[PDB]
């Protein structure tokens, strides 16, 4: 049959003034973008639904949408910006393995509940990138190849050596994380947070890294 | 040309566009003319309102300029329709302010395009502001942010009640709404 | 707003548009540029003037003849009469017809006041000549039915061959859920295959 | 978290075609609020159906009798047989009041994909019923597997005497061409009857 | 012209809420094509539900046991009781995962017009359950006769100690004002919670 | 929400694909709209329709065909039907009788071999049951008994002394006079000769034009 029902999370939501709602889901079977005309189908819901596919309509229709679970807390300003981020990743990576789904899932869970939301977002950010096969390159300078570069790289979003570097070195906390960054477990990588004072460097870092890859 | 320009508008599919273009060919020069006429009169003659951004023609909407309405309270809604359907209920004589969207980071919407900033002037010592943005996480968040931003100024922040809608049974109401109308529950008899 | 009343009511005008449908559309329209709205009315009135009815068979076009008539690659053996322009299109679509359409522009209703005058019948008669085929593609509503019936009993004197598009159960449908009228008619209209 | 009985009942309910699991629950809950009369009777009616009514030996239509009312009934001509996929299909054709013949109910179409050969359909016993000087109207659906089934049956039946017919494919009643599917249109167009 | 058994089965089927007589027929026909296992089992499940599972003595919710799992269950507080029209309503509130209290299920909403007084609902045994220092959340539907029932229960319950609450009327999740009914809107607007 | 039995005496569409329709039921005429029996003109149908303040033109939920008359398309019986139903629509705004009558009309205009005759007879009965009676006995101008002259202004009958046009032929007069008394049964047995019907047509036309809108 051409009619299938699946389990998902809404990582994107949109409307056209007709009252029709286009939506992007993340399912363990990959990402899937389905349309329905008319769970009320809300952003960040854990939902499940029947959707109809075919040549008749090349963007999948939607018949019955039913809510499994949900995370209200994500609206409060903090956890909010951070969610929208995580889902923007889920959308940019994971191109429609279930692993990514269980991860990003976990991300929303922890960005909702866990008391330090920005930390959740950093960690899960680099794990989401990583599982998706984008690894910050650390050991070798980006330009000359010198071991253990400690400086920001504006152009490539990688790390340059003091000799091949315009800006000062990322603080030791940010470096230690950056290096040992993708190896540690969520469990024990939450236990070793970058001091608040040094995160902004680490943010500005991640931003260009992503900008340049993704 | 006509027909694709129909498929343009929302609510119009390809054969809906067909149907409309064709049915349109059988109108007079009169109909079609005055149709485009009203179209462009709507383009130019009316515009956004700077106080609260409900659509009008003159320098102020009839909610603002009309003095019979009280200044104690302003009600923030997602868009103009919201303004209308809200007046309809016949429960509100105050002010609406229209933030012309909600807050979405993904979609790219910051509280800039949003009419937030021009709201702050309107809220003065000891008033009430009601948050009429929708109940979608996006509207929710929008509200939340609007409150935690609005609390410094002396006015009173309230937000339209979440719960089960008039004339509906729980059996067929969703788990989220149920839960929130279970917590939000008002009290009647106290000892 | 005086002129928003204009726009929106002028929306409620068109078919497919109710009051809040009109609202929705007017409002969504306020958020377009001067560009969109402009070129919108532009295409609107270009459609008004630039194109007109076709005298030969009354399918809509711009130039002096529709591409069904003027275009010589199509055969003159047969003409196919349909209720309106849409019918012409959806009929071309099936990919089963290379001939001529003639557009009546409406069915025969005495009540509603429609006589075969406003109907493009008369201008049809010239087109039918010795030994051609005419196919009757008016719809299957009693009105279209009757229209056809009349068209045949009027058209039989001129030498051409009158055929009328088959009544039956439509492609891919099961009887259980098909109506008694259609069933009956696809029961009587049935073709034969294997004969002794 | 429900008493085991409940889950059973719900499951069985969901098995029925058309009952969404949601619907099956709603259905059981309500089933509960009804009296014991109501139930013991529903279940009784089921078992009594399973026991009483079987398949007619001649045409495999349903009955509690030794011959379906339609076979036994004298006013009808054995000159003709209408072969039709399912019992509901008989009901449907009969409502039309347009048909006085006999029936044959295969009870399904040919689906090779779903593992269905004419060892599954009641094709075999149709044969002795056809002979010289009868008509067999082939009443399978317009579905591909219906069409297919019709075809197979034409070829199977060729050797014995009878005439063979296929219920008309085309457009249903009160349809407009504009709003009918290209396939159906095509069929109607080719399949047109000529009159003059 | 239907077999007697068939007509019984169909009727009983039609008795079920949601089953159009059409649906009931389709449903019986299909019920036929199924094996005797399938049926004897369905019917068995029904009878075994009728016999096994019943209404809990404390809150009149369903169980096969001497106390509904929810009453028996120790993690829950008898400090509060949620009064609700029907068992499905318990399920629905429980799914929300947001409520740890006890329940009371009436099985009805006061309808004088339909002949329903609180001699019909399970209102009488609710009373000894309420006392000093408890909450009663009133969970009837937003329907007039629900609201009414809520009211009646507030007044009935006043004399005895407990606090009394009403689940919020308002707008549901992921709604827009634009598209919600004047009544609901009004309620939400008046019923707004204030924060700063 | 109520469901009733009917006959479609009027049918119309707006390009949206919505079909507005007028029914005749024994409970009187009822005009319902359905968005989207396929509900065809002259069908004998029955349906569920939904009424209220929500929508002030009655909606339509399930339409189901009872009986129908295909023959009515063939040109003759056709013009005649459309007429009969136009009557059903103008009178009958209310007794079931009118419904069983107009019903019978469609039946007889469908089958009976002389459709024009059915249309005349049933025409004057349809008018009649509806309380519009051709006035015969008294001249329309002067009041003189037994006028036999067509009257243009009023659609009634003028005497020779009060008439510009010649007398309706004896057949048409005999019918006109004894018109509304006779039974369908025995009023079918006494048809106006073909040659004299056109007078009797042109007659009925003005009569109706002048009474009915
Ligand atoms: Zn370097
Ligand atoms: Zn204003
Ligand atoms: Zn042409
Ligand atoms: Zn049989
Ligand atoms: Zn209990
Ligand atoms: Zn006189």
């Amino acid at each position: 049959s051409r009619t299938a029902n699946r389990s998902g999370i809404v990582i994107r939501r949109r409307v056209t003034p007709a009252g029709d709602i286009i939506v992007t889901l993340l399912t363990p079977q990959g990402k899937l973008k389905a349309i329905a005309r008319g769970s009320s189908l809300n952003l960040f819901h854990h939902v499940g639904v029947q959707v109809y596919q075919g040549p008749h309509n090349d963007l999948a229709s939607v018949k019955q949408a039913v809510l499994e679970g949900a995370l209200p807390t994500l609206a409060e300003p903090e956890r909010y910006a951070f969610a929208h981020l995580m889902a923007e990743f889920a959308d940019a990576l994971f191109q429609e393995s279930e692993q990514a789904f269980d991860l990003f899932a976990a991300s929303l869970r922890g960005v909702a509940h866990q008391p330090d939301p920005e930390w959740v977002a950093l960690v899960m950010s680099y794990k989401l990138l990583g599982l998706a096969g984008v690894i910050p390159q650390t050991a070798r300078c980006a330009r000359c190849g010198a071991p253990d570069p400690e400086h920001p790289d504006p152009l490539g979003g990688q790390l340059l050596c003091s000799k091949c570097a315009a800006l000062p070195p990322y603080p030791p906390a940010v470096l230690d994380f950056l290096r040992h960054a993708v190896r540690r477990t969520v469990r024990a990588s939450f236990e070793q947070p970058v001091p608040s004072a040094d995160r902004p460097a680490l943010w500005r870092a991640l931003e260009k890294f992503v900008t340049v890859q993704v | 040309s006509l027909i694709r320009e129909l498929s343009r508008l929302p609510g119009i599919g390809p054969a809906s566009a067909q149907a409309l273009a064709f049915h349109l060919f059988e109108q007079p020069r009169e109909d079609i003319e005055r149709l485009a006429s009203a179209l462009l009169e709507a383009k130019r003659d009316l515009h956004v309102c700077p106080i609260c951004f409900n659509i009008t023609d003159a320098e102020k909407c009839d909610v603002c300029a009309d003095p019979s309405r009280d200044q104690r309270t302003i009600c923030v809604v997602e868009e103009p329709g919201d303004v209308i359907a809200l007046e309809r209920s016949g429960e509100y004589r105050g002010l609406y302010h229209v933030l012309h969207g909600v807050l979405s980071p993904m979609n790219g919407v910051g509280p800039d395009k949003l009419h937030i900033k021009p709201l702050l002037p309107r809220v003065g010592q000891g008033m009430e502001v009601i948050l009429a943005t929708g109940t979608t996480v996006e509207g929710d968040a929008t509200a939340l942010y609007l409150q935690r931003l609005l609390e410094p100024l002396g006015a009173a922040i309230s937000r339209i009640a979440y719960g089960v809608p008039v004339g509906g049974s729980l059996e067929y109401t969703d788990e989220v709404t149920l839960g929130r109308a279970l917590t939000g529950r008002q009290t009647v008899s106290k000892p």
